[PDB]
């Protein structure tokens, strides 16, 4: 049951099962303040949220009756959000249900460029 | 690496595997250190544009409220979104932010310009460089300094002609960039000046980091693309 194709779908993929946990919520609230019907301009704002103390969830952010709401799309079971297979699958679910003429991805987490995650062991 | 889920991370090649080819118009990294020439090259077929920071970003992250109408505008201009981020931090209590916008269609030409400089360079040539002559852009815990300003490194190795070609290609690839006067680094608890800035970092191989170079050779596509 896909939504009608729109001009743009943006997915925010939030890997927050780490020290940024507390800040993920603040960033989502910022998105809620900005995501009015006028500002979304017909587009879809979808958020994959993977926090520390609970399983991931897929959310749509959209204004209804003058209030921008976080709409619960689904709850995932515990899963490794840093597994490329999981990322591909989430992206696929989102693109399939929220087709658009153009797509944007916001990748939200810790980052260290190309560095190996175990770089501290490669310094000597 | 990008993306921490408990103990698990995505290495830059794993991230490329997690992304479909030629679907996204843009990828915006709300994450430290992702405006790395190597990372943009690894992801060159995953988006038309990469909007990211070459240094660390404050925990509050990008200004989603203000950016929202720009991100969804009919006439999407990612340079505007980058400017909204920069202008937000410029006026913040912690005015520490770097941003760049990379046009991925221009990365193959940039790769060629860099290949033509680095492919004949030896360990002796590279290890002769004094890191103190280049802008350091990374201060991870226990790091001796691995990521430097891309322009600064290349300027040390290129002939004048090579350098002119590089700058022409660089300007086609990095279409927008901005930096606050200083950038803040969590591990040192301090902000340090940015004296030279092109928008992208590069690994500077150093004689004290042979294991890091071995990993970079095996796992970062840029290495084989420009050093071989």
């Amino acid at each position: 049951t896909p939504e009608p194709r729109t001009t743009r779908t943006i997915l925010v993929y939030m890997m927050a099962n780490n020290s940024l946990n507390s800040f993920a919520s603040k960033n989502i609230e910022s998105m809620i303040e900005g995501a009015t019907s006028k500002n979304l301009n017909g587009g879809n704002l979808i958020v994959y949220y993977a926090p520390a103390g609970s399983p991931p969830e897929l959310l749509r952010i959209k204004e209804e009756n003058g209030v921008v709401k976080k709409i619960h799309l689904k709850d995932y079971e515990k899963q490794n959000s840093a597994d490329p297979d999981v990322m591909r699958s989430v992206i696929g679910e989102v693109v399939s249900q929220y087709p658009a003429d153009s797509y944007g991805l916001v990748l939200w987490s810790h980052g260290t460029a190309w560095l190996p995650s175990d770089y501290q062991n490669k310094l000597k | 690496a990008f993306g921490q889920d408990g103990n698990n991370w995505m290495e830059i090649d794993d991230l490329a595997k997690g992304l479909p080819d030629d679907l996204f118009d843009f990828i915006l990294f709300d994450a430290c250190y992702m405006a790395s020439v190597e990372c943009t090259y690894e992801l060159r077929n995953k988006a038309e544009y990469i909007l990211a920071s070459p240094t660390e970003t404050m925990a509050d992250g990008w200004p989603y409220e203000e950016m929202m109408p720009q991100l969804f505008a009919t006439d999407l201009q990612l340079e505007k979104v980058g400017e909204t981020f920069y202008n937000h931090y410029l006026n913040n209590t912690y005015p520490y932010a770097t941003v760049s916008l990379t046009k991925t269609s221009e990365l193959d030409n940039l790769k060629s310009a860099i290949h033509d400089i680095l492919a004949d360079k030896t360990e002796s040539d590279i290890y002769s460089l004094d890191p103190k002559n280049m802008q350091r852009l990374e201060y991870l815990y226990r790091s001796p300094g691995m990521l430097y300003d891309f322009n600064d490194y290349i300027k040390q190795l290129a002939t004048a002609e090579q350098y002119d070609r590089f700058i022409s290609c660089l300007d086609k690839a990095v279409v927008y960039k901005a930096h606050t006067p200083k950038s803040y680094y969590a591990a040192i608890g301090n902000a340090l000046p940015i004296k030279s800035y092109c928008g992208l970092t590069i690994f500077v191989p150093q004689e004290s980091l042979p294991k890091m170079l071995e990993w970079y050779k095996q796992r970062v596509g840029w290495y084989k693309a420009v050093y071989e």
